[PDB]
RNA sequence: CCCCACUAUGCUUAGCCCUAAACCUCAACAGUUAAAUCAACAAAACUGCUCGCCAGAACACUACGAGCCACAGCUUAAAACUCAAAGGACCUGGCGGUGCUUCAUCCCUCUAGAGGAGCCUGUUCUGUAAUCGAUAAACCCCGAUCAACCUCACCACCUCUUGCUCAGCCUAUAUACCGCCAUCUUCAGCAAACCCUGAUGAAGGCUACAAAGUAAGCGCAAGUACCCACGUAAAGACGUUAGGUCAAGGUGUAGCCCAUGAGGUGGCAAGAAAUGGGCUACAUUUUCUACCCCAGAAAACUACGAUAGCCCUUAUGAAACUUAAGGGUCGAAGGUGGAUUUAGC
């Protein structure tokens, strides 16, 4: 199967970690 | 691709005659030329009027008989004679036929000068070779 | 071509014709028998079976005719068998006895051995054999290359070709030169020949 | 295609064992050839070359390759003829470097093709002095109207 | 149907009596062929194709062989391998197969197998490449075997004839010579060779050497009496029309050899004929094509 | 293919046809297409060998449970059974088995129908006295 | 990304953190293989029982709250705004810097050319008052198997209005068409009518010692023309490029009718050029003469080399520096031509 959802899933991870580290 | 005189297969349900199935490259091969006449002789002459004829006479010919002819005409020359020779459906009554007949073989004896005979042969519905 | 693919290539050679039937093999005669219902080629117009017939020097005939002139290209290579074989005649004559022995004076035997010298061992890039056809046609389109010439001016083919012969059947002239040159590239480029 | 590669697999395992055994050959079995492929159309056998050794190995392969296929028809009984391949690298390097041995020497920018553009240019000078698209599925059919009037 | 096909076979019966009344012939003894030469009489027709021309023929061979329904009233078919579809091929390959079994229970040269076409024909059914090839390899297994006389003939319904392909005059002086004729392109040669003689050729009443300068044509002429190695020992006279040097030396040289095949032995006429001294050149010039330069050579694709 | 020859032999004798070739697709559902609509489908259909070569049923079984045409049948421990209208359990590769049944198949049809044309020939010369 | 050096770290001891594609992506226990086996795929289909969990997508492994040795953390976990979808499996096609296998003129090999020169012609551009169409292969000695007037549809000027026509238009539209063709095609397949498989899903339908495909139609093939059975012609379906032609003719639609119709006289048509094809050459296998292949001369500034220019005749025509032929005169460029490219068996 395709990993759409995971790739949703690490995108959404991806921004929170940096809006983390940003503030 | 080849055009010329040809009947495309369409839905393999149209009917043709003989002279209609064939090709042209199937003259003198298959089937016979539809006008007999020593103008395209060698050192013969006049071809360019026998021609004008021919062409006048089918065009005559098609209109004179709306519907009733049901294949070419075949037009022989022999001396100053002209036989149309013709395939008509079984459609008027034989008196309109017969004044059909009289009516041209002396206007085109009046026309070209020359005895016109035509000779008519009836078929109860067009001959069909095949469905194309 | 109008041969159907069932029509074999002649044989013109009497001697297989008139070999005894004793020491023919059983699969020769075979072969014999086959060939009695096989239907066979006309012969064509440039071989015969005459005793003086060279397949080689009909080759070069062949391959210096320009424009289907047969005859110009026949008349230039027996004009230049004529020229080897006066200039050889010359030689002999002006030579003293001992050297007489040495010097050659067939022009058909001096034509072949001029031609299997110009002919290239080693061909083209990368290096490769080259088959025995392959070796020959070289050394004959080599050889006309030449004779043909701009370099040689108002000296008729004859003479030109004779002179080139003559330098090849002593492994001299350009067209040996032409062979080494080939040769010493073809062992210049030898480190590619993995490829 | 796969029962092909694993026939090729087989061939090549039952000519591995044949060359291992001493059975087979007393003067095989001393060669140790060892071989880099083995691939059915007649069947190609291709060994690993180490030049008078190599010559000796292929004259004795060339030899016994009628009595390998006898004994590989005892076992696969229909085995095609058995081709042998010397691999010297590349063989064709190795034929070019004996007949080179053998053979005779004699005596010792851009990306732009910018002159095209600027004739076109010189040429030039001297003359001078989206929609929308409806889906497939959404098309209307005018069939069953029809069928209804009449 | 069978009662169109009795209808068609009365119907031809009485053609044939009013033809043989109009050729005025006796129309017991009118014969198929009679019939064929007075319909072409009567319906002359040029076309080239000779299935297209007027024929009258039996229902028999006008009618296909298909025949009608392969059944009865009843509907029981008549072959009891009508089910297979191929009954014609299928019974075949059936009584070939009891002759192979047959054989085991007991223990080339002008001929030819007939192409699938001709099989079909023969069968009236239509059938595979695979089919025919099947069927050829079990006739060549029967051949191989040792087939009997009933083999033989049965293997002959299937062989074709294979298409493979001299007089001896006196002048009125008593010289025996023979005559042949040749073609060579457009040349056209005829010779006389004599059956003694001291090597004299005379082409177009003038001496070869002088009618001939060019030695290949010469060579040519030198290469049939030098392969039977008899030259010198014939007298030639032949005459030549049409055609170049080249032309007309290879037109006589293949009337030349045929005239002579009429004085060797019939080992040096095979010789001969194995050397391509015999066989007509069929090479001749090909036509130029509208829109090409040349027989086969196109125009110049133009630059792009 | 081992008894085909036999097969087609016991047939062609005993006035009943036979099918020991490759069976084309539709030799029965496409058999008006076939043959001409007026063709007359087989009564009853018996198989000496209810397996192909690739040992799947053969597909005239299917076939003529999709005509409604009645089979007897040979079938063996690995055939299939289930649409054989009339299976008969049995060495289908014995060549004494094959030649058994052969024998019993052709004597029954022989039996069956000269009992036919004597019972017509009797009820024909009754009904006319 | 590679190389080298080196640290946290991987290790031990003692605590902490508590995460994973922590996945056999199959909850635990018990039972069944009989029915309908069953959406699909994965991994044969289910039943009984229990616990946990889910209720469109995204917002969101987020915010807030709470708990935690955690402090850029983990667990639990929303809503508002927004959308008509999101998603799972499969089929067909396209595509793959996709694998393998086998091919052809794709490359090399052979011959003669083109690409350099002059000229012929065609196109393009410029110019002119002065056609149109073709214009990548499939335009470019193309419509033309042919333009001095005519042809002629162009232009300028002049003239006519029921006109040669029960008018006319070469006016627009080949993206309305017929008609005739190009192209793959130097192809072998195509489209109906059935039959069967997949549970009667989209779809699929081959094995010759054959396993669901098929009787007919079209094409290839066969037959025929030329000189054979070979070869060359011819043929070459369906379909592809809204391919070409409204200027062969016909015709749909639209437009013109004192004019976009009809007639007369006169006129273009030049090269500062670029490009396509062809001819003739650059010669010694040549040039001239004789001859039609056993010759004699020429052979570099009086050579080879113009079918070009100039002049004068002649043919045709009413009309010719225009077209053609011939003679005279001139002897020019050129010295076998780069990548590249054409053709042939
Ligand atoms: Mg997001
Ligand atoms: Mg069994
Ligand atoms: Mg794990
Ligand atoms: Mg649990």
């Amino acid at each position: 199967k395709n990993v759409l959802k995971i790739r949703r899933r690490k995108m959404n991870h991806h921004k929170y970690r940096k809006l983390v580290k940003k503030t | 691709k080849n055009r010329a005189a040809r009947v495309r297969v369409s839905k393999g349900d149209k009917p043709v005659t003989y002279e209609e199935a064939h090709a042209p490259h199937y003259i003198a091969h298959r089937k016979g030329w539809l006008s007999l006449h020593t103008g395209n002789l060698d050192g013969e002459d006049h071809a360019a009027e026998r021609t004008v004829e021919d062409v006048f006479l089918r065009k005559f010919m098609w209109g004179t008989f709306p519907g009733c002819l049901a294949d070419q005409l075949v037009l022989k020359r022999r001396g100053n004679q002209l036989e149309i020779c013709a395939v008509v459906l079984r459609q008027l009554s034989p008196h309109k036929y017969y004044f059909l007949v009289g009516y041209s073989e002396t206007l085109l004896s009046y026309f070209y000068k020359c005895p016109v005979r035509l000779h008519l042969q009836t078929v109860p519905s067009k001959v069909v070779y095949k469905y194309l | 071509s109008r041969y159907s693919p069932e029509f074999k290539d002649p044989l013109i050679d009497k001697e297989y014709y008139r070999k005894p039937v004793e020491e023919l093999t059983e699969e020769e005669k075979y072969v014999r028998e086959l060939k009695k219902t096989q239907l066979i080629k006309a012969a064509p117009a440039g071989k015969t079976s005459s005793v003086f017939e060279d397949p080689v020097i009909s080759k070069f005939t062949n391959m210096m005719m320009i424009g289907g002139n047969k005859v110009l290209a026949r008349s230039l290579m027996i004009q230049t068998l004529e020229a080897v074989k006066r200039k050889q005649f010359e030689k002999y004559h002006a030579a003293s006895a001992e050297e007489q022995a040495t010097i050659e004076r067939n022009p058909y035997t001096i034509f072949h051995q001029a031609l299997k010298n110009c002919e290239p061992m080693i061909g083209l890039q990368v290096p490769v054999p080259l088959p025995d056809r392959r070796r020959r046609f070289l050394a004959m389109k080599w050889m006309i290359t030449e004779c043909r010439d701009k370099k040689h001016q108002r000296t008729l083919m004859p003479e030109k070709l004779s002179h080139k012969l003559l330098e090849a059947f002593h492994n001299q002239g350009p067209v040996i030169k032409r062979k080494h040159d080939l040769h010493k590239m073809a062992e210049a480029n030898r480190a590619l020949a993995h490829y | 295609h796969a029962r092909l590669r694993a026939l090729n697999g087989l061939l090549y395992k039952a000519l591995t064992d044949l060359l291992c055994t001493p059975e087979v050959s007393q003067e095989l079995y001393d060669l140790n050839v060892e071989l880099s492929k083995v691939s059915l159309t007649a069947c190609r056998a291709y060994w690993k070359t180490t030049a008078e050794q190599n010559a000796h190995m292929e004259a004795v392969l060339q030899r016994s390759a009628a009595h390998m296929r006898h004994l590989l028809m005892s076992q696969l009984r229909n085995v095609p003829p058995i081709v042998f391949v010397q691999d010297k690298g590349n063989a064709a390097l190795a034929e070019l470097d004996q007949l080179l041995a053998v053979a005779d020497f004699g005596p010792r920018l851009c990306g732009i093709d910018h002159e095209a553009l600027n004739k076109q240019i010189m040429e030039y000078k001297r003359r001078k002095d989206g929609r929308k698209r409806a889906k497939p599925r959404l098309e209307q059919d005018s069939s069953l109207k029809s069928y209804l009037s009449g | 149907t069978e009662d169109f096909i009795k209808k068609q076979i009365e119907e031809f019966n009485i053609g044939k009596r009013h033809l043989a009344n109009m050729m005025g012939e006796d129309p017991e003894t009118f014969t198929q062929e009679d019939i064929d030469r007075a319909i072409a009489y009567l319906f002359p027709s040029g076309l080239f194709e000779k299935r297209a021309r007027p024929v009258m023929k039996h229902p028999e061979q006008i009618f296909p062989r298909q025949r009608a329904i392969q059944w009865g009233e009843d509907g029981r078919p008549f072959h009891y391998l009508f089910y297979t579809g191929k009954q014609s091929y299928y019974s075949l390959m059936h009584d070939v197969y009891g002759m192979l079994l047959n054989l085991e229970k007991h223990q080339v040269i002008g001929s030819r197998w007939l192409i699938k076409e001709e099989l079909e024909e023969m069968l009236v059914e239509k059938l595979s490449d695979l089919d025919y090839m099947q069927f050829i390899r079990l006739l060549e297994k029967l051949l191989t075997s040792q087939c009997g006389a009933a083999e033989e003939e049965f293997v002959q319904r299937f062989r074709r004839s294979v298409t493979l392909e001299e007089p001896v005059q006196y002048d009125e002086q008593g010289m025996a010579f023979s005559k042949s004729e040749g073609k060579r392109k457009t040349a056209k040669a005829e010779a006389i060779v004599y059956k003694h003689g001291s090597g004299r050729i005379k082409v177009n009443g003038i001496d070869y050497q002088l009618y001939f300068p060019i030695t290949q044509d010469r060579e040519q002429l030198m290469f049939p009496f030098h392969f039977v190695d008899r030259l010198g020992k014939h007298d030639v006279t032949c005459t030549v029309s049409g055609g170049g040097r080249s032309a007309q030396a290879g037109a006589i040289r293949l009337a030349m050899a045929k005239a002579l095949c009429s004085f060797v032995t019939e080992d040096e006429v095979e010789w001969m004929r194995q050397a391509g001294l015999l066989t007509t050149d069929p090479r001749v010039r090909e036509r130029k094509k509208p829109g090409q330069e040349g027989a086969r050579r196109k125009f110049t694709w133009k630059k792009r | 293919r081992q008894f085909s020859y036999l097969i087609e032999n016991m047939a062609r004798d005993c006035g009943e046809y036979a099918h020991t070739r490759y069976f084309r697709g539709g030799m029965l559902t496409n058999a008006r297409l076939l043959f001409g609509p007026t063709v007359r489908l087989p009564d009853l259909i018996i198989f000496l060998h209810t397996l192909n070569n690739i040992f799947e049923p053969h597909v005239a079984v299917r076939d003529a449970a999709k005509m409604n045409i009645p089979t007897v049948g040979i079938v063996d421990t690995n055939c299939n059974p289930c649409l054989i209208t009339y299976p008969v359990p049995g060495n289908d590769d014995s060549p004494l088995a094959v030649h058994l049944y052969c024998r019993l198949f052709q004597t029954a049809i022989t039996r069956a129908k000269e009992k036919r044309q004597q019972v017509e020939a009797l009820y024909r010369l009754q009904g006319q006295k």
